[PDB]
């Protein structure tokens, strides 16, 4: 179950 | 007992050369099941172990959005650490995330992980609290103040507890025919002369999982710490690993040297000798 | 920008069995960045299309990567593998022995 990668640096 | 899930990401930065390449890796434990390669042809999540073939059509419509949401995030990351570290469009860089969550025998949360690395060093990390973040440079610190000021690590903390547990949970039901099932190591003994004087003793162990194994030689019956070399545990091919111990030995003096194998598949740890 | 030297193990899936076709394996790991060039040999000849694991690191995001192809072992015919990474002066051979 992949995680919501969706911040950016 | 004790169960992983793990997420391991790679960007790596092709200089004007189209798109930077991502590949994503899905493990339970030390069984990977889930793949994605901006390469690949599919362009999908797709499935690298046979109990997770039996998933839904919207899950791997929901997994490969989530994988894609991911490879364009990191790609973005690539072009702001450019800026960050104030280096040339013409290097090619390495972004590095894993992600993922510990269970304990019960099935209950023990530990959650995220974390991301620039060009093979540390860049931020989410610490064993779930609260605050650890910035490495200068650079992952304006990262830091920016996710603190967004309250990220509270949606980090969401996924880790809860989301990642349950999804860990549900694959070793799903697996328990392969997962759970552990396999003892098939050990065998070898001696080589080398030399008139000395002579070498290597411990097998192969056909094994978990990889976690714990090979240690004795003379007499104590331990012997140095003058064992030791390789790192390899795979086989199949779910299964190898790996082996071996000690340089006085001529004539076998008989007083012992083989201690510690594994989980074995019902009490193995003490062999070469005969 | 760091960078490590890949660590190289060559051996097989199942024990040396001549005659009865078997795996042969060629493990690198430890190394950074990805790039890296592996081969095996059928007596230094290059062995046609050898296919290769998933990228994956490990906790200090180092590399490890498995390279395998379908092989028949023989008393005669020896098996070594060929590795190049950007950290090498020159590319690596390393000949399988039957107890590695
Ligand atoms: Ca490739
Ligand atoms: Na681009
Ligand atoms: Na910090
Ligand atoms: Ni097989």
């Amino acid at each position: 179950t992949y995680q919501w990668i969706i911040r950016n640096w | 007992g004790s169960h992983s899930m793990r997420y391991f990401s790679t960007s790596v930065s092709r200089p004007g050369r189209g798109e930077p390449r991502f590949i994503a890796v899905g493990y339970v434990d030390d069984t990977q099941f889930v793949r994605f390669d901006s390469d690949a042809a599919s362009q999908r999540m797709e499935p690298r172990a046979p109990w997770i073939e039996q998933e839904g059509p919207e899950y791997w419509d929901e997994e490969t959005g989530k994988v894609k949401a991911h490879s364009q995030t990191d790609r973005e990351n690539l072009r702001i650490a450019l800026r960050y570290y104030n280096q040339s469009e013409a290097g090619s860089h390495t972004l590095q995330m894993m992600f993922g969550c510990d269970v304990g025998s019960d099935g209950r949360f023990l530990r959650g992980y995220h974390q991301y690395a620039y060009d093979g060093k540390d860049y931020i990390a989410l610490k064993e609290d779930l609260r605050s973040w650890t910035a490495a440079d200068m650079a992952a610190q304006i990262t830091k103040r920016k996710w603190e000021a967004a309250h990220v690590a509270e949606q980090q903390r969401a996924y880790l507890e809860g989301t990642c547990v349950d999804g860990l949970r549900r694959y070793l039901e799903n697996g328990k025919e392969t997962l759970q099932r552990t396999d003892p190591p098939k050990t065998h003994m070898t001696h080589h002369p080398i030399s008139d004087h000395e002579a070498t003793l290597r411990c097998w162990a192969l056909g094994f999982y978990p990889a976690e194994i714990t090979l240690t030689w004795q003379r007499d019956g104590e331990d012997q710490t140095q003058d064992t070399e030791l390789v790192e545990t390899r795979p086989a091919g199949d779910g299964t690993f190898q790996k082996w111990a071996a000690v340089v030995v006085p001529s004539g003096e076998e008989q007083r040297y012992t083989c201690h194998v510690q594994h989980e598949g074995l019902p009490k740890p193995l003490t062999l000798r070469w005969e | 920008m760091i960078q490590r030297t890949p660590k190289i193990q060559v051996y097989s899936r199942h024990p040396a069995e001549n005659g009865k076709s078997n795996f042969l394996n060629c493990y690198v790991s430890g190394f950074h960045p990805s790039d890296i060039e592996v081969d095996l040999l059928k007596n230094g000849e290059r062995i046609e299309k050898v296919e290769h694991s998933d990228l994956s690191f490990s906790k200090d995001w180092s590399f490890y990567l498995l390279y395998y192809t379908e092989f028949t072992p023989t008393e005669k015919d020896e098996y070594a593998c060929r590795v190049n990474h950007v950290t090498l002066s020159q590319p690596k051979i390393v000949k399988w022995d039957r107890d590695m």
